Parts: C-alpha cells; structure tokens; sequence
C-alpha cells in the first residue's frame, strides 16, 4: 500500500478522524508531534525544494517579460530535468529580445530629445570641431540666459571670440568658439553664468559634432522599425508558448507546497495528526470524498460541516437579508424602472465598457477566474432587481389611486406630478411595519447567543446572554405607552417596571465588573429598530428625489415637460445611486450588530472566518 | 492521543537497528578468526 | 496495516548492505587465500634452489 500522512487541529479530532474514515483511508492511528519528529527533510529533500522554487519563480519571471501572467489550475507533471530543459531556451531566448527593446527605446528616447541640437550646433561650425587649431563648446541658452552669457563671455575673452546661436523652435543652442589653450577662460565663463557644457552619453557624445549629428539622425529614423519587430518576434513566442510556462509553474509550485508540507508536520506544528495507509486504488477515492433560497444554502453546506466554537450555522443569515434588501428598491417612474435595465448587463453580457470584454466567456474589470465565481452573486442581484420591481407597486399602493388620493395612474400631461406618500398617516405605518421585522431579529439572536453558552459550556456567556434580552421587553414596553399613549400600552406600563428588573437579575449572576456597559447592550437593540426604520422611509426618499427628475418640475406641468425634465433627471441618475447603494448595506450593517457580537454566530472580536460581507461576495 | 502508534514501531525500529549490529559483528570476529587461522597452518606447513 | 511490516522494509535496506559486506568478507578472504598461498609459492623456489645447490656442492666435493 502507499503511505499517506495527515494532519488537522486538536478541537476536531473526532470529526476529523470520522471523515477521513469514510473517505477511502484506513488504518488511522494517531500521532503525537514527538513521533513527528525525525523526519524533518534530508538535504536532498531540500535541494529538491530549492529547484522547485527556482522553475516556480523562474517562469514567473519569463511570463511577466513575455507579456500578461496568468495562473491556471492546469499542471502538466514532468521530471526535474523536463521542467528546466522546458524552461531553459525560452527564458534564454525571451531575455535576449527585452534586453535589445530597451536599449532600442532609450537610444530613442535621446535621439528624439537631442537631435535638433546637435544639428544646429554642427552646421554652425561646420568642418571646424575636428581641427586643433580651433575648440569649439557646445551649450545650450534659453533667451533670458543669452545677453548674460555673451557679456560673461566677452569680457572674459576680449574680441577675439565667435559666439554664434541658431534656433531650433524655443531657445538656442549656442556655439562659442575659442582659440586652443584659451579653454580654461572660455569655461571659467560660463561657469560664472551658472550655465555649462552639453555633453550626450556613450561615444556620441565625445565624437566630433558633425559625427555626433549625423549618427542621432539616423538612430532616430532606424529605431522605430526596428523596435516594431522586437516586439512583434516576443509577442509570437508569448502566442506559442506562454502556455508551457503556465503549465510548469503550476506544476513545480504543487511539489513545493508538498516538500513544505512534511517540513511542517515534521517539526510538529500540526496538533493532530494521522497516519494511515490507502491501497492504489482508494487514492482518487480519498479526495473525492425555487434558486433565490436553494442555490446560495448548497455551497453553504461546506460551512455546516466546519464549526469552531458553541457557534451553529451562519446560514440564518441570508434570509434575514432578502426583504429588507428588496425593499430598498420601491421606484417606479425612473428609479426601479431604470434600476431594471442595470440587473441585465451583469447578468448577461455588455461590450460598452473597454475594461470589460464579453461576461459571457468570464471577462470583466475583475481577475477572469473571480468573474466566474461572482456569477452566483450576480444573480443574486438579478433576484433582488426583479422583486424590487414587484415593491415598486407595493409603493404605487400608497400613490396611484383614482379616489383616495389625488394623483391618477398615469396623468395625461406627464407620468407624475405630486408624490401622494406625503400623507401623514400613510408614511408611518410603512415605517411602523419595516420595525417588526427588526425586532424578530433581536430576539432571534438573543435566543442563540444563549444556547452558544449552554453547548459551549461557559455559564458566564449563559448569564450575560439571557439577561440582556429582558431589556428589548422593557424598550418595546416604553415605546407603546408613547405610540398608543394611554389609550394603548396602559397593558405594558406595569409590565415595563420588572422588565426593567430582569435586564439586571442574571447578568449579575455572572458578576461582572462593568456594570455600565450594560447601556452599550441596550444601544445594539436601538439599532435594529432604527436601521430598519430607516430602510423603509430612507428608501421611500429615493422615491421623492424622482419628483424633479422624471415628474412635473416645469411649468404647470403640460405635454412639453415630459421631454424637458430629462435634462436633470439624467444629472440625476448618478447622484440618486450613490446614496441609494449607501442603504443597500444596511443589511450588511444591521447583520454585523449581531454577527460579530456571538449572537449564534462564529465571530467575536477577530479570529478566522470571514465577514458575511466578503461570503456572501461570491455566493 | 493514542500513544500506542508511536510506541509500538519505535521499539520494533530498535530491535531492527539491534539485529543489523548482532549480524554486523558476529560476521567481522570470524572473517579474522578464519585469516588467523589459514595463516597458522601456512607456519606450521613452512616451517615443515 | 504497516507497523510491524514498517519494520521489513528497513530490514531488507540494512540486509541489502549486510549482504554488500559479506560479498566483501569474501573478496578478503580471495586475496588472504591468494597471499598465503603466493607466500609457499617462494618458499617452493628458494628451497628447491638450496637443495639444487647443496647436491651440486657435494658432487664437486666427491
């Protein structure tokens, strides 16, 4: 049989073990870290390693150079000697090509910047920088430096000095012309003035001017067609064989995580660890072993099976999320209606983005392998578009009306004249009804945050949790007698005083030694009533921004102003999504209250496992 | 946990490397006791 | 399993080199065979030379 090696954490060693069990392999005995010991990695153990790492890194270096890098999930296994035989005349040949690219572009780069000059400065003392018995200095004047060079120069030099200047479109190049062995003088000049010679890089540079000249103009004219087809010869390798590099990294990067993973379990930094033993044929075998509500819960599954604490399944969540999160969404004359048409270039394939390609084939702004993983989440947002539309007549419930209110279905003049949700009585109800919702959700995480301290076994989780949830009774107590006055909650203001006894009773039972931080446990319950009060008549304001964007805001309204208000409406768009988003992570924000805060959740102030946030990213 | 993995080959490997010595010595004593020895009977055949 | 069979595949290495060292215990018995042999082979020559000197001598002398 073949021997295979295991490894997982102390806390699951059971769960672990039962799984592995199932899975194909057999005869799982467990191993301590001082039985690990002693088989730490032999030096050619280690030289393997060392290569690995080399072809790994070494194909990173000759993808990059070539053109884009790309990871696939696609090895192609090899030897040691295939995969740097593979590797050697590419990486060879591709270096070569880079390295004449670059000297290509700085060669032009120069020219490009220089070859005016030079020409100017040539011509001047043409046939006259190769003769001894004459020196000639090139350097370069703007027009405000040219007066004081000329007198700096003359006073140094007398009347026997040539300062000649010739344009070139902006200042001059400017030539003086000495006798030999009045250098010194000549240069202690301009040196005075602060301006100096102009000497060009390499052999250009210390050649006569009439060589230097000549030589830039041709180097400028050359480099171009010469550059194309550097690039042309490094792009076809890349076509041809950008592949066989992609192949060999992927290959030598999964014998480097193996050679690393017994260096790992070998020094004893795995807690718990197995050995057991899998005939050839169990080897494959141990490996291997209505969507809006369905779909995101199977991929969920593989997050049942992990727990890490007193913690259940952080799938309550999701549920939570989706009519709260459709509800934000409630237009319907150019707010959801517009909103309509967004949840199909996602969900489908758009060409009128540059950094986006065609989604169809899996290429967006995002990395290509991120784009098929996020197509779940884009159709969760097309779920989300599509019910919004449907509460987008649950709004029109409380506008259009022939008789109850004074705004018809469709006026004659312009859809929309005056929003008819400014009724008093009307907007708080909506209000009213969002606030249930949040409250089933503060019992529904009270209640598990409890049940984490009994299967945790850590009465002071217990004590804590339970105390805190007489609180909410006593906050939703206070509200009635100010909602119905009098005339109701009179049945809840008896109520509300021993409400107010039992916030108190079992936390103290626990101790604890800030007693204060009690009022920071009542914040988080003023939270979700406030945040789901805030996504219903936050979202209902989106609604009235659409009143001056696509409803009478010209004249008295008339047949004119259906086509006249689109001038701001369209202003509008930009502006009327920025802060309707803003509420679309309420949800996120009202689930983290409680999420992080252990409330029949994972988190806890840190610790491994993500946010829902970045979960539910791709689900 | 279980102690008895560990345990059980780590004193089986010991016996093993035991063996390798016993017949490493019991082999290299009797190489020289036989040269010795051939080479006492080429004395006692020279001299005769 | 392999606990006790994990221990036959050490034993059958350290029996490859164990039997590497008795093919050596052999080809120093060869050339020890080869030596004291060799060494009877002079001792052969030179007696026979000393007795085909001392018969040589001895007719001379009679």
């Amino acid at each position: 049989m073949e021997k295979l090696v295991l490894a997982g954490p102390k806390g699951r060693a059971k769960e672990l073990l039962q799984s592995l069990q199932q899975a194909g392999v057999v005869h799982l005995e467990t191993l301590r870290p001082e039985a690990l010991s002693a088989y730490q990695l032999s030096p050619e153990e280690r030289a393997e390693l060392r290569r690995w790492e080399a072809v790994s890194a070494g194909a990173e270096h000759t993808l990059s150079l070539l053109g884009l890098e790309a990871e696939p999930a696609r090895p192609f296994p090899e030897g040691l000697e295939a995969a740097e035989k593979a590797l050697s005349p590419i990486q060879a040949h591709a270096e070569g090509l880079t390295r004449q690219k670059q000297e290509l572009e700085e060669e032009l780069a120069l020219a490009q910047a220089y070859l005016e000059p030079l020409e100017r400065l040539a011509a001047l003392a043409h046939g006259l920088d190769k003769s001894p018995f004459l020196r000639v200095i090139p350097f370069l004047l703007t027009e405000k430096e040219l007066p004081l060079v000329e007198e700096a120069l003359r006073k140094a030099l007398e009347d026997r000095y040539l300062l000649a200047h010739e344009a070139y479109a902006g200042g001059v190049p400017a030539l003086v012309v000495v006798h030999r062995k009045e250098v010194d003088q000549a240069k202690a000049a301009l040196s005075r003035a602060g301006v100096a010679e102009l000497r060009l890089p390499g052999a250009l540079g210390e050649l006569p001017l009439s060589e230097a000249a000549r030589r830039l103009k041709e180097r400028a004219e050359a480099a171009p067609r010469e550059l194309s087809e550097v690039r042309q010869h490094l792009a076809k390798l890349a076509r041809e064989s950008a592949s066989t590099l992609q192949s060999l990294w992927t290959r030598a990067q999964d014998e480097v995580a193996r050679l690393k993973a017994l260096e790992e379990l070998a020094s004893g930094r795995f807690g718990f660890a197995l050995l057991g033993y899998v005939p050839v044929k169990a080897k494959p075998k141990v490996e291997e072993a209505n969507p809006p509500w369905v779909k995101p819960f199977e991929l969920l599954v593989s997050f049942l099976n992990t727990p890490k604490y007193g913690t259940f399944d952080p799938t309550p969540v999701v549920p939570i999320f989706f009519p709260f999160w459709f509800g934000m969404i409630v237009g319907d004359i150019g707010y959801a209606l517009l909103f309509y048409l967004v949840g199909r270039w996602l969900s489908g394939y758009v060409k009128r983005n540059e950094p986006l390609v065609i989604d169809l084939f899996a290429l967006k702004l995002k990395p290509p392998v991120l784009a098929k993983l996020v197509y779940i989440l884009n159709w969760m947002v097309f779920w989300t578009v599509v019910w919004g539309l449907i509460y987008g007549e649950f709004f029109g419930t409380f506008l259009e009306h022939l008789g109850v209110f004074g705004t018809p279905e469709h006026p004659g003049l312009i859809p929309i004249l005056i929003h008819r949700i400014d009724t008093a009585k009307t907007a708080n109800l909506l209000i009213l009804l969002s606030v249930a919702f949040g409250v089933v959700m503060v019992f529904a995480g009270l209640i598990l945050r409890a049940y984490l301290g009994l299967k945790h076994r850590h009465m002071a989780h217990f004590w804590e949790g339970v105390g805190y949830l007489g609180g909410l009774l006593g906050i939703l107590a206070l509200a009635a007698s100010y909602l119905g006055n009098l005339q109701a909650g009179w049945l809840s203001a008896l109520m509300y005083l021993g409400f107010g006894v039992f916030l108190l009773s079992v936390v103290m039972s626990s101790i604890w030694l800030m007693i204060p931080e009690i009022f920071t446990q009542a914040g988080h319950i003023l939270s979700h009533i406030r945040i789901y009060a805030v996504g219903a008549a936050g979202g209902i304001l989106a609604g009235l921004l659409t009143d001056v964007g696509f409803a009478m805001a010209e004249r008295l309204g008339l047949i004119g102003v259906l086509l006249g208000i689109v001038v701001a409406g369209v202003l509008h768009l930009l502006i009327l999504l920025l802060t309707t988003l803003g509420h679309m992570l309420q949800p996120i924000r009202l689930i983290w209250v409680e999420f992080f805060t252990k409330f029949g959740f994972y988190e806890e102030n840190g610790r491994p496992y993500r946010p829902f946030k970045s979960v539910r990213e791709t689900q | 946990g279980l102690i008895k993995s560990l345990a059980e080959k780590e004193k089986q490997l010991l016996e093993r490397l035991e063996a390798a010595k016993k017949e490493a010595e019991e082999r290299v004593k009797r190489a020289e006791a036989e040269a010795k020895a051939l080479l006492e009977e080429a004395e006692a055949k020279a001299k005769a | 399993k392999l606990e006790a069979i994990l221990s036959q595949e050490v034993e059958a290495e350290i029996q490859a080199l164990l039997q590497e060292a008795e093919a050596k215990a052999e080809a120093v018995k060869r050339e020890a065979e080869e030596k004291a042999k060799a060494l009877l082979q002079a001792r052969e020559r030179a007696l026979e030379a000393q007795y085909r000197a001392a018969l040589r001598r001895a007719e001379s002398a009679g």
